[PDB]
RNA sequence: AAUCGUACCGCAAACCAACACAGGUUAGUUAUUGUAAAGGCUGUAUAAAACCAGGAUAAAGGAACUCGGCAAAAUAGGUUAUGUUUUCGUACAAAACCACAACAAAAGUAGUGACUGUUUACCAAAAACACAAGACUCUGCUAACACUUAUAGUGGAAGUAUAGUGUCUGAUACCUGCCCAAAGGCAAAGCAAACGGCAGCUGUAACUCUAACGGCUCUAAGGUAGCAAAAUUCCAUGGCAUUUAAAUGAUGUCCCGCAUGAAUGGUAUAACAACUUCUUAACUGUCUCUAUUCUGGAUUAGGCGAACUUUAAAUGCUUGUGCAGAUGCAGGCUAGCUAACAAGGGACGAAGAGACCCUAUGCAGCUUUAGGGCAGGUUAUUAUUCAAUAAACUACCUUUUUUCUGGGACGGACGCUCUUAUUAAAGAAACAAGAGUGAGCAAUG
RNA sequence: UUACAGGCAUUUAAUUCGAAGCAUAGCGAGCUAACGUUUAGCAGGUUUGCAUAAAUUAAAUAUAUUAAAAAAGCAAGACCGCAAAGGUUUCUGUAGCAAUAGAA
């Protein structure tokens, strides 16, 4: 063995928690996880169109509560802080007064929400105080942003 | 050859075939149309003169 | 022997080998369609007519 | 070994000696099925199926078994190697038929269970069974040719065939024309059996076998007189390795046999072993073909390493 | 009972070949004794050159032609008493006899393969491959082996040692000898119908010659039978016989044969062959030696209308000269002008940046006991209830394989000193010549 | 020393044009090679080994049998040969009718 050999073993580290980004959910729990951790409206719309019939009360509530976070403000209405990172109660930017949402996101959010509101009414009697509180909070956020004008189920 | 279908298997499958039945009218004469559960094509099978509704012919 | 007769027309062969239904059945065929849409060719497949 | 004196004599009955009228008939020797009473027509409709020829191509479409294809239409027969279904019911032989897919003869047997319709089955024909004979299986059957019994009820010296390795899967061992196996001794839960190849093996006593031999004693006297005779059976010609070019075979070069004989993939073919040394089935083989003890084969390269 | 096809071309000027292309293109039907129903199609104007192509006839001779009976011609067909050879089925010779008009083409000898078959589309159809058949080896069934990332799946085979995988020989008849040392491979410490090998010197019988018969050396073993101037022979056209008026030819035979030889088989063999060799019969324009003629082209006239090529041209001979063979330079000659029909000496004539040879920062494929690697299988060791490591065998990946040289190869050479010729300052080359050296000494300082 | 103009050098497709080739990804078996399923074709003649019937036809008619193309078949990698599939030899053609054809 004229040419001596050295062997190294390299382990490929991976994230501990799975981000449901590409795979299709195939179970009750998987569908909930994909909806909760959705990153874009196109992903949430895709999930609803494909797995529309495999929805329950919890799935509808989760989709509504996460929609406000998927609507982003204009980059021209945000100012970035110097070196600040996301933390508990601290964001890397501060908002100018009366910030406006992105031009191309309003029609998507309005269309997606209309479909959700259509199929929700049958589930109104199976809600808990936690679910009711989250729905009220989500709609208030959806009104501050130019997505809705009133909450049909407020009464 | 790991895939062979013998005549006994052919007859068992034929006897375990399901159909969807529909009554139609043609020129004033009633016919029965059927569709195999695994296919999307309909066909006219027989007339009411040769078939007794309510049984398993 | 005389050469130059490598083409023996057959309508059924032409549709099955290069048809639109065939191009849409595989991932590589779908990419070929996109490439032709990007270049902007007026006819996409030999199978197309109005 | 074929010799031209054998064909000139024209002695053995049951063979067709074709007169040398043409170059393709001079050395041709066949079997006369009519003189033997063997049916050579179409198989039973309810026990046969027509299938396409594969020509040695797998589901990927590539050639995996060389020198096949181009024969006549293929029809397959369903043969019941395990007669456990009809244990108690006696059967009557209707015909003895020829099958081009095997070297033995098949027998058509009709059963008449009480309170049911007749049942037809195919069985591997024993050596001395003709039409009209009665075949029986299961407990309470005589030790005669054509009877199927478990190894616990068979004498030591009686030849047997169609032996089952597993208790109920079916006979697999002895099937070829004019072959048989013998039982040497029976232990607590196994019997020592000598196979047609000369191998001594352990077989569970609950397996079944058929008394007698296989039913074709003229297999080795056949001579195909033409190349086209085996083409009709579905065999294609093959080319010698030293006749090819270097990129095709290890023997391709202009010189003949520059290196020791080997397969197309470079493996020595004049004595190199191919069975796995650590095969799990070594626990059931006592002596291999030729008299080699199992331990000698199992531990041969381990001593050289040491 | 709805829906789609129905025109026209379809052996063709409409389809595949860039074309109105002498090429390619499937099936179904029809008249006709020596003939032939229906239907379908149609060519610028002439002729009394050479020459070319495709036919016809020919005095006397009949292979004298030629590398070679190439091409052409030829009673070609049927039935035979008798003889020969056979693998007993065949095949061949044969005086003679028999034919309405049409159709018509040998036998023997040797070499090689048994045979019918298959092959380099576009220069090779064969003695090359395949083949029935013989032998060797592996495989106990979740078989060996192959495809695949395989943990799948599939072929083998739904077959089971009288079966399946791989290898070399190649119908059939008679045969098939010795060696497993060294270096490898495989295996049960053995294996050659696995890959391979199978000597030399010297003395001797009446006169001579030869050596039946001795002596010595060495090796794992020392080539046995058979055959042999070969499809194998350098001397060579070997010696003898037959064949011719004449024999580098053919057949037979003699034979340690540069370098024959027994399953990379040895010696024979009826039949078969658009294979190679020689001979016989007959026939003939192949030839002595050519002549005449028919059809078409050329050639003449009208119409239509290409291509290779072109530095510029108003473009003689001869000797001399010269990058060493001159239309163009020097001497000696050459004086009506432009073309047509015809021939093919020169313009180192045209076509394709020489293939041969040598030279590259060369490229590619193939081979191996040239270097390195392990990444599939097998094998070995170890560990958990389809794994990890590798100086092994198979498969695969990647890299290396100087220059000088009276062309390259082959051979020889490459460091460092002394001497010879090119005079008596130094220096100075060639695969010029004649000699040394890769140290020694504890004293030889 | 800094700036500017010039000459030369280094690095980056770096004066222009030109290989045989190497690597990665896709499109091809309507030509051809082997194979699968279905379908169709091969005039007219010749030689040879076998084959008998719901009860073959006649005579014998018992016994013993006999005669007859009395067979609407199988077998041959069989023979001479029209179609067809080939490409042995010669000649013509050689940017040709044709990037492989024509006649025998
Ligand atoms: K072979
Ligand atoms: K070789
Ligand atoms: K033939
Ligand atoms: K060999
Ligand atoms: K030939
Ligand atoms: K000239
Ligand atoms: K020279
Ligand atoms: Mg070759
Ligand atoms: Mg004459
Ligand atoms: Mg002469
Ligand atoms: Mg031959
Ligand atoms: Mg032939
Ligand atoms: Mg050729
Ligand atoms: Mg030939
Ligand atoms: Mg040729
Ligand atoms: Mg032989
Ligand atoms: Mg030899
Ligand atoms: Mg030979
Ligand atoms: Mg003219
Ligand atoms: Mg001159
Ligand atoms: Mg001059
Ligand atoms: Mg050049
Ligand atoms: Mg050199
Ligand atoms: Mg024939
Ligand atoms: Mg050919």
């Amino acid at each position: 063995y004229r040419n001596k050999v050295t062997i190294e073993y390299i382990k490929l580290k991976e994230p501990e928690n799975d981000d449901y980004a590409t795979r299709d959910p195939t179970n009750y729990a998987q569908l909930l996880g994909a909806i909760s951790i959705s990153r874009h409206l196109d992903r949430t719309t895709y999930l609803y169109e494909t797995f529309k019939d495999k929805f329950d009360t919890i799935h509808y509530v989760t989709a509504l509560t996460k929609l406000p976070g998927l609507v982003h403000y204009r980059g021209a209405d945000l100012v970035m802080r110097d070196g600040v990172q996301w933390s508990e109660g601290v964001k890397p930017f501060w908002q100018k007064p009366n910030a406006q949402p992105r031009k191309h996101l309003l029609p998507k959010a309005q269309g997606l929400l209309s479909k959700l509101e259509e199929q929700f009414p049958p589930h109104l009697n199976n809600l808990f105080p936690r679910q009711t509180a989250n729905l009220i909070w989500a709609y208030g956020q959806l009104k501050r942003k130019q997505v809705v004008a009133a909450c049909p189920f407020l009464g | 050859r790991k895939n062979i279908v013998w005549p006994e298997q052919l007859e068992e499958q034929k006897r375990n075939k399901q159909y969807e039945y529909q009554w139609v009218i043609s020129n004033g004469k009633k016919f029965i149309a059927r569709r195999e559960s695994t296919s999307t094509k309909w066909e006219i099978w027989k007339s009411i003169e040769k078939v007794t509704p309510g049984q398993k012919p | 022997m005389k050469r130059g007769m490598t083409y023996q027309p057959s309508r059924k062969k032409r549709i099955n080998k290069h048809g639109m239904e065939k191009r849409l059945g595989t991932e590589d065929g779908r990419l070929t369609i996109l490439r032709r849409l990007e270049k902007g060719r007026w006819r996409l497949t030999v199978d197309m007519f109005r | 070994k074929y010799t031209y004196k054998f064909k000139q004599a024209r002695a053995v009955p049951g063979l067709v000696y074709w007169k040398p009228r043409t170059p393709g008939l001079r050395h041709k020797i066949s079997i006369d099925y009519d003189f033997l009473g063997v049916y050579t027509g179409a198989p039973h409709k309810d026990l046969s199926a027509a299938v396409p020829k594969l020509s040695g191509r797998n589901n990927h479409g590539r050639i995996t078994a060389r020198h096949r294809g181009g024969g006549m239409k293929k029809v397959l027969r369903q043969v019941d190697y395990s007669r456990e279904k009809v244990d108690g019911i006696p059967g009557v032989v209707e015909r003895v038929e020829k099958d081009p897919n095997r070297s033995g003869f098949l027998a058509l047997v009709k059963y008449q269970p009480e309170g049911q319709l007749p049942i037809f089955k195919y069985h591997l024909a024993p050596a001395e069974i003709k039409a009209g004979d009665v075949l029986l299986s299961g407990d309470g059957a005589p030790v005669q040719a054509g009877s199927t019994l478990p190894l616990r009820s068979i004498p030591l010296g009686t030849p047997i065939h169609n032996l089952e390795l597993t208790p109920g899967k079916g006979g697999q061992l002895a099937r070829a024309a004019n072959v048989s196996a013998v039982i040497q001794s029976k232990q607590l839960e196994n019997a020592i059996v000598k196979l047609p190849s000369g191998e001594i093996r352990l077989i569970n006593l609950d397996c079944r076998a058929t008394v007698g031999r296989v039913s074709n004693h003229l297999q080795r006297m056949i001579n195909y007189g033409k190349a086209g005779e085996r083409r009709k059976l579905g065999w294609r010609p093959s080319v010698r390795g030293i006749a090819k070019n270097p990129n095709d075979h290890p023997h391709g070069g202009r010189t003949n046999g520059g290196r020791p004989s080997c397969t197309p993939w470079g493996v020595y073919c004049k004595g190199q072993r191919t069975r796995r040394r650590n095969n799990y089935t070594n626990k059931f083989i006592i002596t291999r073909k030729g008299g080699q003890p199992i331990r000698k084969f199992a531990e041969a390269k381990k001593l050289k390493a040491r």
